[PDB]
């Protein structure tokens, strides 16, 4: 069975799915088609937000029926990456974003290798797996790099 | 002081400054900008303080203010903050960044006044000159966001009620209130609106809400989405004939900045 996942720009993603599939599955599916990490994802059907564990059959969802994707991701966070050169790197972020993801942006933005990036906050080195949220980084917190 | 809306910077020099790693992703950022830079000469760095969404939009809408839109011109708007508070008391659960009804009324009154100042302008140079000195400032600006957020909440109520009455509403609102943490206007407020300018920004579904609140269509270049349907994302998707339009840019859905038109230039 095909189903459709709609975004809030009306963009339609087609998936091949089975009744016995989970939402964890579908979110994971949507990650290839579209890159979106599952944590960001909500799926809505019949005005209900679907639970990861329960199956498509459970939600009485059918061939050619349409789910809606409503992401948790938000607008307006910025933070600062002070450097050895003096250079301040200003990063567009989401509290959700992992240190792992940051190292990665940082490489994106001005070309330094994460296996070499020593990210600090208030003197604490930074679990690539942990996130900004858990580290209690307010909008406009300033960080150091080594 | 990290200014609200930085002066116009050549966009081509910008993507060059900011996208200087060797990464695959960076390329997509560069290409994103290249497209934009055909319509737009320059870019204005909006401050990334969790208000970026409202600041960007409202800066735009107001800088280009041609006439004062009627919704603002209506003076029942003044009496609306008292009304909502009377009816829905949980609105006292309101969480400021910078008694309570008076404060909001004052905030909204400010918005009406300031926006009319820019409409009654003669030149558009004058109009915009004027508008940067709004956002230069500290306290006045942040009041405007308490007004807008209010207007968002008003509208959220308005719509939720209509949905429940069986009445025809915008589909985004259906999904707005489908969220576990945003089932009803109360829930939205406690969990989403209050945290704006504190913990977090607007979700995309709430961009929708924003446009509705101020009756301006928001149109966004999302670089992340370059070479796809969504690259120029529009809130709302099927905007009204009349509603004026603001253009914003979002590298990766996490902050909003302002692309400057060729003719709108300083």
């Amino acid at each position: 069975m095909q189903i459709f996942v709609k975004t809030l720009t009306g963009k339609t993603i087609t998936l091949e799915v089975e009744p016995s599939d989970t939402i964890e599955n579908v979110k994971a599916k949507i990650q290839d088609k579209e890159g979106i990490p599952p944590d960001q994802q909500r799926l809505i059907f019949a005005g209900k937000q679907l639970e990861d564990g329960r199956t498509l059959s459970d939600y009485n969802i059918q061939k050619e029926s349409t789910l809606h994707l409503v992401l948790r991701l938000r607008g307006s966070m910025q933070i600062f990456v002070k450097t050895l050169t003096g250079k301040t790197i200003t990063l567009e972020v989401e509290p959700s974003d992992t240190i792992e993801n940051v190292k990665a942006k940082i490489q994106d933005k001005e070309g330094i290798p994460p296996d070499q990036q020593r990210l600090i906050f208030a003197g604490k080195q930074l679990e690539d797996g942990r996130t900004l949220s858990d580290y209690n980084i307010q909008k406009e917190s300033t960080l150091h790099l080594v | 002081g990290p200014l609200s809306v930085a002066p116009e910077m050549d966009i081509m020099d910008y993507c060059k400054k900011e996208w200087r790693g060797n990464t695959q992703k960076a390329t997509c950022m560069k290409m994103g900008y290249e497209e934009v830079s055909q319509k737009f000469t320059s870019i204005r760095r909006v401050r990334g303080d969790n208000y970026c969404a409202l600041r960007a939009t409202l800066f735009q809408a107001m800088s280009q203010a041609v006439g004062l839109p009627p919704w603002l011109q209506d003076p029942e708007l003044m009496l609306l903050p008292e009304k909502l508070i009377s009816k829905y008391n949980w609105i006292k659960q309101w969480k400021l960044g910078l008694d309570l009804v008076d404060k909001i009324k004052e905030s909204l009154t400010l918005l009406r006044k300031k926006w009319a100042g820019l409409a009654e302008m003669r030149t558009a140079e004058a109009r915009q000159i004027a508008c940067d000195e709004l956002f230069t400032n500290e306290a006045e600006e942040y009041s405007l966001y308490e007004a807008v957020k209010f207007l968002m909440l008003n509208r959220a109520i308005e719509l939720y009620n209509d949905k429940e009455k069986g009445k025809e509403v915008p589909f985004f609102s259906v999904l707005l209130f489908a969220r576990d943490t945003s089932n009803d206007p109360g829930q939205l407020l406690r969990n989403h609106l209050n945290q704006v300018g504190h913990t977090g920004g607007l979700e995309q579904v709430e961009m929708f809400l924003l446009a509705y609140a101020v009756r301006h269509t928001i149109q966004v270049y999302r670089l992340s989405k370059y070479n796809t349907e969504e690259f120029i994302t529009v809130y709302p998707t099927d905007p009204p004939k009349d509603w004026p339009v603001v253009t914003l840019i979002a590298e990766d859905d996490r902050h909003y900045n302002i692309p400057v038109r060729v003719c709108e230039e300083t």
